[PDB]
């Protein structure tokens, strides 16, 4: 009986990458994966955390990071169509249709 | 009572004196 | 071509720090104490 | 507790004293 703690990561391919990929960087970006692997999912066994992450480039994340227990859901955010951009475009404008600001002929 | 100086660098000397003091 | 840069990563903290820390004005009081167990005694 | 020891010592010295 715990409550539910949150957090996000923000470009979380700044900081994780595939193992060994880089280079000269003296060390410092191959510990970190490894404590973020054995923090969220270890011996010891947490059940009230919840870690949300985005990202612009999928392909460079690090395998052992996206497999079932760790990062489950993978989601993908698309354009729209036709009634999304209706959705939107009515979503946008309404505080200026509650004012009688927009003209009849929109 | 606790303790009587404070453990800036914590060594050996930071003992005896603290429990001279005491 | 031949040319590369580095990055460095410093071990680096020691001793404690300058005497801004609070060796010195810890040892200041003593001598005053001692001054005035020296007055009791005498 | 430093100002409590500190402070209680002086106060004994200068109650001898006194």
């Amino acid at each position: 009986n715990s409550g539910l703690h949150i957090i996000i990561f923000d470009e979380i391919d700044a900081i994780c990458k595939q193992r060994g990929s880089m280079a000269g960087s003296t060390g410092v970006h191959d510990t970190v994966v490894n404590q973020l692997l054995s923090k969220i999912d270890g011996v010891e066994q947490l059940n009230n955390i919840l870690v949300i992450g985005m990202t612009n480039r999928p392909d460079l994340i690090d395998e052992a990071l996206l497999r079932p227990g760790r990062l489950e859901v993978k989601m993908e955010i698309g354009l729209p169509d036709e009634k999304g951009r209706l959705q939107i475009l009515h979503i946008h404008t309404a505080r200026m249709r509650g004012h009688q600001l927009l003209s009849a002929d929109v | 009572s606790g303790g009587f100086i404070r453990r800036v660098t914590n060594d050996a000397r930071e003992n005896e004196m603290d429990e001279n003091l005491e | 071509n031949p040319a590369i840069f580095a990055s460095g990563i410093i071990m680096d903290s020691s001793i404690s720090k300058q005497a801004l820390s609070e060796i010195e004005t810890r040892h200041s009081e003593i001598i005053k104490l001692e001054n005035s167990i020296r007055e009791l005694h005498d």
